Parts: C-alpha cells; sequence; structure tokens
C-alpha cells in the first residue's frame, strides 16, 4: 500500500495567523493523466470527515477562502491563510491513487488562545433521580484557558475524593475556551446524611481557589 | 461534394459531441446534422473532439482525441481515434486508451430495387485505419451477378493490406444495397467487411472492415468512388 506520513500529531496557530498541515507519500501521487490524487478532510469531535481540498489543490464547494493546497508529488500541504476559531479539528490526508485509498494519521489543530477564566456553576442531585435511589451533585467549570485546571469536593468541610468523574471538552468552535464538568455520585440517604456541599477550582489565573456552594 | 451528414452512432442521445478546429469549435447532439459541404472531397478532415455527458448537474467528459470525417459526393463517414477515455469501470480515473472505431455511415444509399441491371463497375477510394488514412481502396461491382470484391492496399501495418472477397449484394432492412462479406489475409478468413452502395446510379462505395491481428480487432473506414 502507499503510506501517508502525517509528522505533527498536533501543530500549535493563534487566532487570526497562517497555519500549514503536511502530508507525505510513500509514492507519487501525480497521475500520468497529470491529476494528483490527494484529499484533505477536517473532523470535528462526533462528527463525520468533511471534504475541503481534491486534486491536491482545488477548493470542495462551500469551504472558505481561507483554505488552500499544495504539493509535489510525495510532499502535500494544506494551508490555513487567516485561521479562525471553527478551524480547530484533525486533518486527515488522503490518497486515491490506487486501491487502497489510505489516509494519514492527522494533526490535530490547536488553537493558541488568550489565558482564560472559568464560570463554574454547582447543581444539586435531581428530585427525579433521589426517587430513583441516587445523588449526582454535579459541577461546570467552563470556558477556561488553558486545558491545565483541578477540582475538589467538599462535604460539610470534610474532603470528597472517591466517587467522582471528570469529563474535559475538546477546544471551542467558537471562542477556543476549554470546558469540564464533575460529578460527584452518592446513595439517596448518604446525600442526606449531609448539609453544605461545595465545589474548588483550582486554575493559573486566579491564585485564590474558586469556590461556589450550597446548603439544604 | 456531401453537403450534410447527420450525427447519429457518433453521438448518442444524452450525450454531447464538442468538435473543435483551427479555433473554432460547435457542438452537436444526437440527429445534428454535420456541414461537410465546407470540408475536402476525397480526404480524411480531422477535428479535436471531447464527447460530454452532464451528471447531477455537472458536465463530465466520457472521451476525447481526434474525430475524423472522410466525403465522398454521395457518401460521407466518420470515426473516432480514442486518446484518453473514462475508467468508470475500475480506476475511476481518465486513463490514457487509444481505440480507433467507425461512427456514421451515412449517404444517399442507392436502392437494392433500383439499382444497374447489368455491367460491371470499378470504384477506387481510400481505406483509413488507426494512425494511417493512406490505404488504398479498390472495388469491383458485377451488376448481372450482384456480386463484389475488392482489395484494401498501401496501409502500414501488414496485416491490414486484406482482400475483401466476393459476397452478394442484398437489401438491408430498408431495402438499401448492402454487401457484407469475409476479409482474407494471404487467401485466409482474418475477418469481414460491409459496404453499402450510394449515389442514384451506384456511384459510390462506403462502409467499414474489422480485421483480426496479432495485436486485437481492427478497424478501417472505407470509401471509394467511380
Amino acid at each position: 500500500d502507499i503510506v501517508m506520513t502525517q509528522a505533527a500529531p498536533s501543530v500549535p496557530v493563534t487566532p487570526g495567523e497562517s497555519v500549514s498541515i503536511s502530508c507525505r507519500s510513500s509514492k507519487s501521487l501525480l497521475h500520468s493523466n497529470g491529476n494528483t490524487y490527494l484529499f484533505w478532510f477536517l473532523q470535528r469531535p462526533g462528527q463525520s470527515p468533511q471534504l475541503l481540498i481534491y486534486r491536491m489543490s482545488n477548493l470542495a464547494s462551500g469551504v472558505p477562502d481561507r483554505f488552500s493546497g499544495s504539493g509535489s508529488g510525495t510532499s502535500f500541504t494544506l494551508r490555513i491563510s487567516r485561521v479562525e476559531a471553527e478551524d480547530v479539528g484533525v486533518y486527515y490526508c488522503m490518497q486515491h491513487l490506487e486501491y487502497p485509498y489510505t489516509f494519514g494519521g492527522g494533526t490535530k489543530l490547536e488553537i493558541k488562545r488568550a489565558d482564560a477564566a472559568p464560570t463554574v456553576s454547582i447543581f444539586p442531585p435531581s428530585s427525579e433521580q433521589l426517587t430513583s435511589g441516587g445523588a449526582s451533585v454535579v459541577c461546570f467549570l467552563n470556558n477556561f484557558y488553558p486545558k491545565d485546571i483541578n477540582v475538589k469536593w467538599k462535604i460539610d468541610g470534610s474532603e470528597r475524593q472517591n466517587g467522582v468523574l471528570n469529563s474535559w471538552t475538546d477546544q471551542d468552535s467558537k471562542d477556543s475556551t476549554y470546558s469540564m464538568s464533575s460529578t460527584l455520585t452518592l446513595t439517596k440517604d448518604e446525600y442526606e446524611r449531609h448539609n453544605s456541599y461545595t465545589c474548588e477550582a483550582t486554575h493559573k489565573t486566579s491564585t485564590s481557589p474558586i469556590v461556589k456552594s450550597f446548603n439544604r | 461534394g456531401l453537403q450534410s451528414l447527420t450525427l447519429d452512432q457518433s453521438v448518442r442521445k444524452n450525450e454531447k459531441l464538442k468538435l473543435a478546429a483551427q479555433g473554432a469549435e460547435k457542438t452537436y447532439g444526437n440527429g445534428d446534422s454535420l456541414n461537410t459541404g465546407k470540408l475536402k472531397n476525397d480526404k480524411v478532415s480531422r477535428f479535436d473532439f471531447i464527447r460530454q455527458i452532464e451528471v447531477d448537474g455537472q458536465l463530465i467528459t466520457l472521451e476525447s482525441g481526434e474525430f475524423q470525417v472522410y466525403k465522398q459526393s454521395h457518401s460521407a463517414l466518420t470515426a473516432f481515434q480514442t486518446e484518453q477515455i473514462q475508467d468508470s469501470e475500475h480506476s475511476g480515473k481518465m486513463v490514457a486508451k487509444r481505440q480507433f472505431r467507425i461512427g456514421d455511415i451515412a449517404g444517399e444509399h442507392t436502392s437494392f430495387d433500383k439499382l444497374p441491371e447489368g455491367g460491371r463497375a470499378t470504384y477506387r477510394g481510400t481505406a483509413f485505419g488507426s494512425d494511417d488514412a493512406g490505404g488504398k481502396l479498390t472495388y469491383t461491382i458485377d451488376f448481372a451477378a450482384k456480386q463484389g470484391n475488392g482489395k484494401i492496399e498501401h496501409l502500414k501495418s501488414p496485416e491490414l493490406n486484406v482482400d475483401l472477397a466476393a459476397a452478394d449484394i442484398k437489401p438491408d432492412g430498408k431495402r438499401h444495397a448492402v454487401i457484407s462479406g469475409s476479409v482474407l489475409y494471404n487467401q485466409a478468413e482474418k475477418g469481414s467487411y460491409s459496404l453499402g452502395i450510394f449515389g442514384g446510379k451506384a456511384q459510390e462505395v462506403a462502409g467499414s472492415a474489422e480485421v483480426k491481428t496479432v495485436n486485437g480487432i481492427r478497424h478501417i473506414g472505407l470509401a471509394a468512388k467511380q
């Protein structure tokens, strides 16, 4: 088979700037008919890959003027001229010169935004959940830059460390922010067995830990 | 000579045939007329061609190459020298691929029921195949016997210089006078041929031959006149 080498697993770029993502084939992708059989796609998390470039340089219909593609025969480059927040994703290169069609490993386009502060929100277990037998105290530390953040849970004052899950967001396609959710789960009785519950967010932007609590 | 030629086999129902020469280009559809009047008689005229169709709003080129027209006074024929073609079959790419095939054989067909009732007529003209329009066609028809025979000479490929074996004149589906026979190479069968008789006084013949060679079946365009 023909191998597509996308060296960089990721590529940093700041908004308004210029980026380049390089691909590499194990064979000249230029056909004797003159056409170079190379595609470029973008795949945003939870979505199907979208076409950007066909025939190595041509821009697929509905793709911003921003985008462009060039190449030698074994070396190809995708170029975004003035990078917007919505370009955040994974760029795959694909050859369709000969069967089997092969893709590049991928290159994650990471945006380098200016450090942002979380907007921490706390919610007590649902009235619906409690009647089901459980109790999930959820906390949302949203729209912060960068990804490096840690959360703590205080039950009446005592540290809560076991039975809590943290889900992290992929870089936001509107503001290039990051977000995450913390979920302390207990039983119906265990939760009612205490009064105060709080969230302790620790981020680079604030030395003084970020707190949000509720009392019954 | 023949002033117009109707393109039928040369451009199918949902195709467009773009012809270009000396900077000008015109597009034809099935049933459209080709102005052969402007072309030189007894010679092959060449055009660049692109055969196209439209798929869900986009125009697609199926094949391209050279389109050839041979003009007589009462008959004419077209042929295609493919150079590039769509391989919609396997690698959906436009692939360099050369093939030669006859398009339309047209003109004023002589009726089988209005042929000369006797005498012997000799026809002299051209045999043309892939990359070679220098062949000479000689054909003789005996109108008393209603039989014809001939030969192809002066083609660069030796296996294409064949005998057009004696065959009967017969009426076709439209009662046009046609001769369909066997092709011989050094007296042995190597293919088939068919010629129509054209002109009010059976002035001309036009048609084609298919010859088996070591390189595959080759097509030869044929046209001769008294």
